[PDB]
């Protein structure tokens, strides 16, 4: 999975 | 009695946070002084593919900023880039800045996340650093710049200002000087973070706890010293036992000693049966903390 | 985008703290507007006899009292008992006085418990009411007169000051009119709480967190009517389901309803794996909570 | 065990 910008 | 993961009155941070808002990106900053601190990503055109944030800092307009404490709006003098982070100047001063310092954790260190969306603080929870350089945290979009502090005899020492969700669910930031924890980048990639490995002072820490709470099954007869546990420590996902002082209080109120308790570290690492609550073997309690659980002072 | 047990900020609360000392005793109070609310345990002492409160209040003197909030000392001005509190009047208001007001907490709500220690807040963390009318807490010796709160949209809900560990471990109040949680008695005597059911609204509000985050092993394929279900709660330490509109949500996102869970719910009531973590049905996380750490609406 | 009353 991509890692998520928060 | 009783154990609880705890953090720290959130009070003196709280008057801190700040909304960022750059174009239809919004995310949370930091107020100290006449400037805030926040994540460089906030300035990004798309968060889902790869950024370049040197073009992005080049082709930037303040007039496209909108910062806000409560329903105040404060005004951007200028903006740097530093790391992970911009530092915004804005034209008022935040008359509740605290006594404040930066710090960079390292792991097995315990902290405290305010856990903000929008600008405001949302919720309080203590997190403990691992080996990874991750943290187990609830960050959901809109998270990114709650900032993890320890307060010190009255200073705020910052050291967390959060950044990203690894595909594992695991939670990234940056410390307060731009650089990101454990190297990780604030791209949207996928990044796969290393074998994390409990910090065993911590777990020596919480098994006194147990022991303290009347916890005991677990206790084991015989005993190994800190050396001959050390090199068994490092193929077995552990960390190993450098200071044995820290601990030279609960041994006192429990009659067992650390060696006792690494040759019960070696049995637990199990069988269906748990410790104050806990399953496996936590490490996200110093001693200090439980300390204070304990005793208080 | 797991799930923390989490504190509400405790800012607006952290300044309502003072040390209540009288004579040999010491605890902590709750300043707000010219009254500090305490324990009246504070001015009667007893291992293992109960106490005559009544008498005690009699011979209360008003100048034993000593009152300070941090290190200002107020006058103590009067003092009624009110259950089990002490109304204690004194020269002056508090101008950090919040917003406020008083409730009392029914089973499966959850709030904030703000850990205090010789008038001094230490600690924050997030408690859940259970069915005996206990809570699972981390209190020591002096802590009484820790408060708990919630904050409702801008105003703050005191609804819990601390008062006894009972001799299991589980920690009991009362709330800000004086009434102990539980028809428990502040008395050193031997005190076994009823039995706990777990509140199947908050299982529920964690099993449906446990799909949203990944946990679908032990969904059941049959599917039972709440009134079935709540007929057979009720012998097996839960509660009956009483409102199902706050799971639709939940449902929406998932694709599974209520009536899967209280399938699933029949079976796992089950050595096996770890729901999120956790070996057994928790139900200290209410939908609200839930919902605030998923989404956010 | 007797109630501890803190």
């Amino acid at each position: 999975k991509l890692s998520d910008l928060q | 009695a009783g154990l609880r993961k705890m953090a720290q009155p959130s009070g003196v941070v709280e008057k801190c946070i700040v909304r960022v808002c750059y174009g239809n990106m919004a995310l949370n900053g930091l107020w100290l002084g006449d400037t805030v601190m926040c994540p460089r990503h906030v300035i990004a055109s798309s968060t889902t593919s790869t950024i370049d944030y040197d073009y992005a800092l080049s082709v930037l307009r303040l007039h496209n900023f909108s910062i806000s404490s409560g329903n105040v709006f404060l005004g951007v003098v200028g903006v740097t880039m530093r790391g992970a982070l911009l530092q915004i100047k804005v034209n008022q001063n935040n008359v509740h800045t605290p006594k404040y310092t930066y710090r960079t954790v390292r792991p097995g260190e315990s902290f405290n996340i305010l856990a903000c969306y929008d600008g405001a603080a949302a919720g309080v929870y203590g997190v403990n650093m691992r080996s990874n350089y991750t943290i187990r945290g609830s960050f959901i979009n809109g998270a990114a710049g709650s900032p993890g502090y320890n307060i010190n005899n009255g200073t705020v020492e910052f050291c967390y200002l959060h950044q990203l969700e690894l595909g594992s669910g695991c939670h990234v930031g940056s410390d307060l000087d731009g650089v990101m924890y454990g190297g990780y980048e604030d791209q949207p990639t996928l990044q796969v973070e290393g074998a994390s490995s409990l910090f065993t002072e911590n777990v020596l820490a919480f098994l006194y706890a147990a022991l303290i709470n009347g916890s005991t099954w677990w206790l084991s007869s015989s005993r190994i010293a800190v050396d001959r546990f050390n090199e068994w420590a490092v193929h077995n996902g552990m960390t190993t036992v450098v200071n044995t002082d820290c601990f030279s209080i609960f041994a006192a109120k429990t009659g067992v000693d650390v060696q006792r308790l690494l040759a019960s570290i070696q049995s637990l690492h199990n069988g269906g049966k748990q410790i104050l609550g806990y399953t496996s073997l936590t490490d996200e309690f110093t001693t200090g903390e439980v300390i204070r659980q304990m005793y208080g002072v």
